[PDB]
């Protein structure tokens, strides 16, 4: 009755193997079950691996599940001329499946500060197609509309949303690898060399590399420049998209829309609660020009040594105040400031009253270079937002005094129990518990002393570290593995509840107010499909806290 | 309602009835394995109507008995959809009616939505009253001829249970099983029901 | 014949053996059973040592062949039956 | 798929000594399974001595599966082979 | 059991093993070190491959494709030997026939 | 155990009694307790050269017309229930022209 | 009404091996063994219920049934159970290959510590047509020394040291390849001592031994991150589900079926295993009463101490142990064992008997039987067999019916009635005749020959009487040595011993084909004397000498 088989699974593997089991057949979910379990794959492979399809039938999903982005192949050929695809997975590809929901419901909050209107609904339902086809252009979907005063309204806003982001048109680059993309760029700035240049070798690979770096940052900003933009007024309407393109949907601006989400809610329980208000149209003018959730450099290698770690970081820190996006001042808010603030009119020097305070706190909210001048921090905030949220979950569920103990481990950060009691005020087997309830998590790990010659545990002291990266990735997937079950009872209970949602479907299309059935069902069926809208309502409260520790 | 049917089986003879015919020996040990046996999920057999294709007969080392890849064509009881079938009446139950096929195959049962237009019955002498007409109240009695169309074949896959719930089950017995093969026959359309109402 | 002297010591079978049973029965420690739980090894009961432990008959002397009784058809009544309603459903449709 | 022939059966016309163990014990133990017998027996009754009677009149309706390493199999009658 | 002055119980062990391979006798190798020594009729799951009870497999709950074979009952007490060692031999089954 | 093909004909009943009466004369001691029941239970159960061509010339449906020859329609409402669309799929003065190729 | 059921004669192809999960152990398990009292004394010493020697686990006696299948010890197969350890603990026999994986991965994020364009390099290396055992671990050490060789990872900044023993314990010393450089991870490593040598500097003449410990609470952690495209990498091949590394990690521990441990007086695996539950009892417990961090580890280093004992124990034996030497399994149970229907005798000598026959005493034959299954042309023989009875030498001591599975004693009732009711496939056991197949060997066998097949002849003396030709392949003299003689019991085990076994067919040595059983010391003189050149014979000596041999 407890599920334990599940228990046992990889939850990234358990993941992805349920988010296209419901929504692709169950024949998609065996091809990235093993491309996610045996890596890199090519179709002679597959066909020896999943043994129970031949090798068009795996051709028939492989056509399919490239239309939903959920897989990033690769097109090379050997030494020989043999060119074999091995194709791959993606996780963005998934992503959109798993943040289907949430995606919707965020561009009609965000396309409601342009139109009052019933775009909400009109808005939704063009998003709606553009992740359940994956890609595709603008006129097949205007071939199935017929009015042309919708036709207008829809391409109208097609080059509306496309402006401020969410949209980009597709590529290879987005059905390539990034580590494999890259260092076939890396290869470009290796051959290209003189033949016997008298360069030396160490010097010779770094030739190779910076060259690369502001090469490989150039590919990934081709589709975020605005060229698919370019069809200027043939007639009218001075910038419609263009149609030629297959416009697909990006998340690395969802996500970063996502990020911002989270950090003012991080702002409603430190600083205030008029104010947070006034850091949420701070922080969503300067938003599309902000650096990406993580940066794809990271992922390409380049971290076998630790001054290309400390580049990363000089780059990392340079955008978040040196971007003429990002540098924004406390006159430029009221422009897009709304009504019903009421700050007690508004007016600029308030607002840089109530932008003081968002740098006087111990979170670096919003600091500043000149003093009209403020920014907000990346590469100093994201890694004290996660340690923030992790501290509650812990306090959430472990009560309140494993909050104390996980912070007093972490500042002090190799203390003893005899420490502890002097730093905390509790009886000291209720410290010798809540502590024993904690390093069942990686919260902490323990650092011993081999006070004799081997590493005998008899008379020897411990010491408590607190390791971020430990203890987070164990939340990273503590959470996914949840967010995997929950939707293996979601699928479990729909596909047990089979003939019932079958008669739901087929004798019912219209006559529902009766169902053409008997009463002591559709109260059954009452409390499946309200199971089947909690555990969505489950999901998405879970992840919101999943998404913070992907940054 | 009769078919045929393409199987593919491995005989055992034993070495005591080679002295019959080889192709008496192989039918006798097929009649012993269908006979009076639902094949799973395509119906009842009943014999065994010829043989096709024999193989050379395969030894273990474990004993001198015979075995044989033989491919053969049976008879199987397995009526298609919606076919009017006979019948005499066994009982009428409270919640539809189980009619008796004499004796080949007795689990039919004809429900509520599969009767007449206003079928109600009577636990005060066990018979189903359909109110036809002005002379309203027909009598669906026990024991002659019906007639009904079938609706459904069902194939109730029978699973044995575990050797510790199989037995407790069986300790208490001695102080109904699910049929594995079974028929939602219908008396929906006029004809249907009793042969005496259309004689 | 696997191209150099292998030799009739414990380096030497796991070079010629690619089983797990048929070398357990050689050593004297344990270890080697455990790495082929750890690398998941899957051996044949081919060889004659692990056909007896498991008790099927080895493939070598009375084993090397099979014995087949042969039966007297001939194709004699391996005609197929008459079945004259496809005779029937010919001039039906 | 995989059959031999008996115009190209290229191994052996004679019975292995393997074959003949086999023949009379697989032989034996069907008639020790009360199977009909082929030859006169003069009032013997173990059933290893009776099998080894119907071997020399060559009365003994087995055949010999030889098979080759590749898969194949030639067919060999008991009454074909030379003892 | 062993000794002589039990019952008895001669050992065939590990060199005369040897002889009747090089002669090979196969069934008799087959008859004098299972048959009639220690023959055990148990019951394997041809999905796991791992012995059930009363032709009931319990790893996975059904009698269903349980498969019933002569073994030696050295060979059982290996393999459930080994199952609580955490290794798992498990029994890969084919038909002995060909189609 | 396989099934190759789950139908390979259909079979008119007057074919089965008269496989089932040469079974009764070949197997006339040979007693089943499961066969010689079940083909006795049958024969009375279920208690043609010159209908088999009519029958076939009224482009009817070979799927409905084997229960015709195996059971004889002993009202016009039986021959009614057999054929669907009866009145609709084609006219009906032959229904009635069917009816003495049932007592013939 | 009743379904057609079908069964195929099957036969073993392949074993498979790998580790159970823990939801493999849970499926298998009959009882959770959580409780350390193996009786309730009150109910007079009886098996208490979940702890060990549950009888859901099988029973040890014959006069107890078992709980699951309610089989008495002639027929229960034994059950397994559980037991589920708090704190996990590292496997032993996979203790060496525990250090290759952490040997194999970033010890920050868990991701492997290999770039890209070798890795497939080497997938195609290892997915390739030609792989063998030794071949794949060959590969296997040339993909794990190259990955001790980098020293940060690709996915995240950490530096990644070696990683080795110290008993139990696994030590990372992050550093020891950074030299002078690679300061932010010193960095963080000696401002954190500042917070404690700061204070009690009495640690301080330790700090160079006190290195990255990896517990298995941590390990174990540490491997549910591998994120499994790369565990065949590591040799592991997870597409199965028990695929996945931290199957080797003792989460959940079977508990084995008392046929596999029986009590004669405890066993010593039972006395283990509930030793085991007593200290996972005492960290459990201890878990939430409150008990320090000292004691924790001194229970849960003695917890991971019991079950290394449990397996190897190197003095009572493990489950190793019952497995290792010439009298554990695979030499002794295995290969060699010993057999029924056998018996052991002085030899002595008879030149009257022929070279193929064997003369067997009639008190071994009365013992020694032949399941003669009876048929048309051995209905009237058996007969006379069954009303001679067990107690004269042409009888039968056992006589086992058609259908009724349990051997009729011939000692006990009519044995008229049971003779007239003889059926025609019913086995008699029936005394050692003359012309059986006997096996026969000296033991030490040192060639093919020093086995050989005979025919049984009846003898009334209590000696086995081979030839004296015969005695030159068992190289045995009569001065009081034995001979072992084996009745076979199948008509296809009495077939090829006589046919290849036989002394007639083996009158040859395999070694270079040259006669070995030939005329021995005294027959050699006397042929001698003979055939010398002055012995003359008249009619009356002749034909009294052509006599002898004939
Ligand atoms: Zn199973
Ligand atoms: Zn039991
Ligand atoms: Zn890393």
């Amino acid at each position: 009755i407890s599920s334990l088989e599940q228990r046992t699974l990889n939850p990234d593997l358990f993941l992805y193997k349920e988010l296209v089991k419901a929504h692709l057949g169950e024949r998609a979910a065996s091809v990235i079950g093993m491309l996610v379990a045996l890596g890199r794959l090519s179709v002679r492979e597959l066909v020896e691996k999943i043994d129970g399809m031949d090798v068009d039938s795996v051709k028939t999903t492989l056509v399919s599940l490239t239309q939903l982005r959920c897989v990033k192949y690769l097109q090379e050929t050997a030494i020989s001329g043999k060119k074999t695809t091995y194709y791959y997975y993606n996780e963005e590809g998934i992503h959109i499946l798993l943040y289907s929901g949430l995606i919707i419901d965020e561009i009609i909050t965000q396309m409601r500060v342009n139109d009052e209107e019933e775009h909400k609904q009109l808005v939704a339902e063009i998003v709606q197609n553009v992740i359940s086809l994956g890609s595709l252009t603008v006129e097949d979907y205007l071939s199935s509309v017929t009015s042309d005063s919708m036709k207008y309204t829809i391409s109208s806003l097609f080059v509306q949303l496309c402006e401020m982001g969410y949209l980009i048109q597709i590529s290879k680059l987005h059905y390539t690898p990034i580590e494999d993309l890259w260092q076939f760029l890396y290869e470009k700035h290796y051959k290209n060399i003189p033949r016997n240049s008298p360069l030396s070798d160490l010097k010779k690979r770094s030739q190779a590399k910076m060259n690369a770096k502001t090469d490989f940052a150039k590919i990934i900003n081709k589709p975020n420049e605005l060229s698919q933009i370019l069809t200027v007024d043939p007639k009218t309407s001075l910038r419609i998209v263009k149609p030629t393109v297959s416009l697909t949907i990006n998340l690395d601006r969802f996500m970063k829309g996502r990020r911002s989400k989270q950090l003012i809610n991080l702002a409603k329980t430190r600083v205030g609660s008029v104010t947070a208000q006034v850091y949420k149209i701070a922080l969503r003018l300067t938003e599309q020009k902000s650096p990406k959730i993580r940066d794809p450099l990271t992922q390409t290698g380049l971290l076998q040594d630790l001054e290309e770690a400390k580049s990363f970081q000089d780059e990392a820190e340079l955008v978040e105040e040196k971007t003429p996006g990002l540098t924004f001042n406390a006159i430029d808010l009221a422009r897009h400031l709304p009504a019903e603030l009421d700050l007690r009119p508004h007016s600029a020097s308030l607002i840089n009253s109530h932008l003081k305070i968002l740098a006087s706190s111990n979170f670096p909210f919003l600091n500043e270079t000149k003093p009209g001048v403020y920014y907000v921090p990346y590469s100093k905030l994201m890694p004290v937002l996660k340690s923030s949220v992790y501290e509650y979950v812990i306090a959430s569920t472990l009560g309140p005094s494993a909050m104390r103990l996980s912070r007093c481990i972490r500042d002090n950060k190799l203390v003893s129990e005899k420490i502890i009691n002097s730093t905390a005020l509790m009886k000291e087997k209720d410290i010798r518990s809540t502590l024993a309830s904690l390093i069942r998590y990686n919260s902490v790990e323990i650092q011993e002393v081999p006070r004799t010659a081997d590493r005998s545990a008899s008379r020897a002291v411990f010491l408590f570290r607190c390791k971020e990266t430990h203890s987070y990735n164990f939340m990273r997937q503590n959470l996914e593995w949840n967010m995997a079950n929950l939707l293996f009872k979601k699928e479990k209970l729909k596909q047990e509840n089979s003939t019932l949602l079958k008669k739901a479907n087929r004798d019912d299309v219209k006559g529902r107010e009766n169902e053409l059935l008997l009463p002591s069902e559709l109260n059954q069926l009452k409390m499946v499909n309200e199971r089947e809208l909690n555990v969505f309502a489950r999901l998405s409260r879970l992840l919101s806290l999943w998404e913070v520790f992907q940054m | 309602m009769f078919i045929l049917s393409k199987i593919a089986d491995l005989v055992r003879i034993p070495p005591d009835q080679f002295h019959r015919d080889t192709i008496s020996a192989i039918t006798h040990q097929l009649n012993n394995k269908f006979a009076n046996k639902i094949i799973p999920n395509v119906g009842l057999c009943i014999t065994i109507y010829d043989l096709l294709t024999v193989e050379e007969g395969q030894l273990k080392p474990g004993d001198g008995s015979s075995y044989i890849n033989v491919t053969f064509r049976a008879v199987v009881f397995k009526p298609f959809l919606g076919e009017i079938v006979t019948g005499w009446i066994s009982k009428c139950t409270a919640e539809g009616i189980k009619v008796s096929l004499l004796g080949i195959f007795d689990d039919i049962f004809i429900p509520q939505n599969m009767l007449f237009e206003g079928c109600y019955y009577t636990p005060e002498e066990s018979a189903w009253i359909w109110p036809m007409d002005e002379e309203t109240k027909l009598y669906f009695d026990v024991n002659e001829k019906i007639r009904f169309r079938i609706e459904r074949e069902v194939f109730v896959d029978v699973k044995p249970k575990s050797p510790k719930e199989r037995e407790l089950e069986e300790r208490a017995q001695l102080e109904e099983k699910p049929p594995a093969y079974a028929l939602l026959g219908s008396c929906q359309t006029d004809g249907m029901g009793l042969v005496s109402w259309w004689e | 014949y696997k191209g150099e002297v292998l030799g009739i010591t414990r380096f030497g079978l796991s070079k010629m053996r690619d089983s797990v049973l048929q070398l357990a029965s050689f050593e004297k420690t344990t270890d080697h059973l455990f790495d082929a739980a750890f690398y998941m090894k899957k051996d044949a009961v081919e060889g004659v040592s692990e056909c007896i432990i498991l008790g099927q008959t080895m493939s070598i002397g009375t084993g090397s062949f099979k014995v087949v009784k042969g039966t007297n058809i001939s194709e004699k009544d391996l005609v197929p039956k008459r079945c004259l309603f496809e005779s029937l459903s010919n001039e039906a449709a | 798929e995989k059959a031999i022939p008996k115009d190209q059966r290229a191994t052996t016309p004679y019975m292995t000594k393997y074959e003949r163990a086999r023949i009379l014990g697989t032989r034996a133990l069907q008639i020790s399974m009360n199977a009909p017998v082929f030859v006169d027996l003069e009032g013997e009754t173990d059933p290893l001595r009776i099998a080894m009677k119907e071997l020399a009149e060559k009365k003994i309706p087995l055949v010999i599966r030889r098979y080759l390493p590749d898969g194949s199999f030639e067919d060999w009658s008991v009454e074909e082979l030379i003892v | 059991t062993e000794g002589r002055s039990r019952d008895g119980g001669l050992r065939l062990g590990e060199m005369e093993r040897d002889c009747v391979i090089a002669y090979g006798a196969s069934q008799l190798l087959l008859e004098r070190l299972m048959i009639s020594s220690d023959a055990f009729e148990v019951d394997v799951c041809d999905k796991c491959g791992l012995m059930g009870y009363s032709g009931w497999c319990t790893t996975c709950k059904s009698a269903e494709n349980i498969i019933k074979m002569t073994i030696p009952y050295a060979a059982k007490l290996l393999f459930q030997e080994l199952l609580s060692m955490n290794i798992a031999p498990r029994l890969r089954l084919e038909d002995i026939f060909q189609q | 155990m396989k099934v190759l093909e789950e139908r390979n004909a259909f079979l008119s009943d007057y074919e089965v009694l008269k496989f089932l009466t040469d079974l009764e004369k070949k197997h006339l001691p040979y007693n089943h307790p499961e066969l010689q029941g079940i083909t006795r239970n049958v024969v009375n159960y279920l208690s043609f050269a010159e209908l088999m061509t009519k029958l076939n010339s009224f482009k009817l449906f070979k799927a409905e017309k084997l229960q015709i020859v195996n059971q004889l329609p002993a009202n016009m409402v039986h021959l009614y229930s057999i054929v669907e669309e009866c009145d609709a799929r084609f006219d009906e003065k032959t229904i009635e022209e069917m009816l003495e190729i049932i007592s013939g | 009404k009743e379904v057609v059921v079908s069964e195929t004669p099957k036969r073993i192809k392949g074993l498979e091996f790998s580790a159970l999960s823990a939801a493999d152990i849970v499926a298998q398990s009959e009882v959770e063994v959580s409780t350390r009292d193996l009786f309730d004394l009150e109910k007079d010493r009886a098996p208490k219920a979940n702890g060990a020697l549950d009888p859901k686990m099988g029973v040890s006696s014959s006069s107890l049934e078992c709980a699951t299948c309610h089989g008495n010890l002639a027929s229960c197969h034994g059950h397994f159970g559980h037991l589920k350890l708090a704190l996990p603990v590292f496997h032993i026999g996979y203790f060496k290959a525990t250090i290759q994986i952490l040997q194999g991965i970033c010890k920050n994020c868990s991701a492997i510590l290999l770039s890209e364009t070798d890795k497939r390099q080497f997938l195609h290396e290892l997915r390739r047509p030609g792989v063998d055992n030794l071949r794949r671990m060959g590969i296997l050490k040339k993909i794990l020394d190259q990955c001790k060789k980098q020293r940060r990872c690709l996915h995240c900044g950490a530096l990644n040291g070696v990683v080795k023993k110290a008993a139990l314990k696994i030590i990372h010393d992050t550093f020891r390849w950074v030299g002078k450089k690679s300061a932010p991870e010193k960095d963080i490593w000696v401002g954190e001592w500042k917070e404690v040598l700061a204070h009690n500097p009495e640690l301080e003449r330790y700090v160079k031994r006190c290195m990255d410990d990896l517990n298995p609470l941590k390990t174990l952690n540490l491997f549910k991150q591998i994120k499994s495209a790369d565990c065949e990498l590591l040799g592991i091949d997870a597409t199965v589900p028990s695929g996945r590394p931290e199957t080797y990690i003792w989460r959940y521990l079977p508990a084995p079926p008392v046929c596999i441990r029986p009590s004669v007086n405890e066993d010593d695996l039972t006395v283990k295993l509930t030793e085991i539950v007593w200290t996972s009892s005492l960290i459990k417990a201890g878990l939430d009463k409150g008990i320090s961090i000292n004691n924790m580890m001194e229970h849960w280093d003695y917890l991971q101490l019991t079950v290394a004992m449990y397996i190897n124990s190197d003095p009572i034996r493990g489950f190793c142990q019952r497995l290792k030497g010439k009298q554990g399994r695979f030499r002794g149970n295995l290969s060699g064992k010993r057999v029924d229907f056998s018996g052991r005798t002085v030899i002595s000598p008879d030149p009257n008997l022929s070279i193929d026959e064997v003369a067997v005493p009639d008190r071994v034959a009365k013992v020694l039987t032949y399941p003669e299954k009876v048929t048309r042309y051995n209905r009237h023989k058996l007969q006379e067999l069954i009303v001679n009875g067990p107690n004269v030498h042409p009888g039968a001591n056992y006589l086992l019916k058609r259908n009724e599975d349990a051997r009729r004693n011939l000692r006990y009732g009519d044995r008229m009635k049971l003779a007239k009711n003889l059926q025609i496939g019913d086995v008699v056991e029936r005394h050692l005749e003359d012309g059986d197949v006997v096996l026969f060997n000296r033991q030490p066998s040192l060639h093919r020959l020093s086995i050989l097949s005979h025919y049984a002849k009846i003898r009334p003396w209590r000696t086995f009487r081979l030839n004296e030709c015969v005695c030159t392949p068992y190289n045995a003299d009569f001065d009081g040595d034995e001979m072992n003689l084996h009745v076979p019991q199948t008509e296809e085990a009495r077939a090829e011993a006589i046919n290849l076994m036989g002394v007639k067919n083996n009158l040859l040595t395999p070694k270079s084909g040259e006669p070995i059983i030939a005329a021995t010391q005294d027959f050699i003189t006397g042929s001698y004397l003979i055939s010398h050149k002055d012995s003359f014979y008249d009619r009356a000596t002749l034909t009294q000498l052509l006599s002898m041999m004939s």
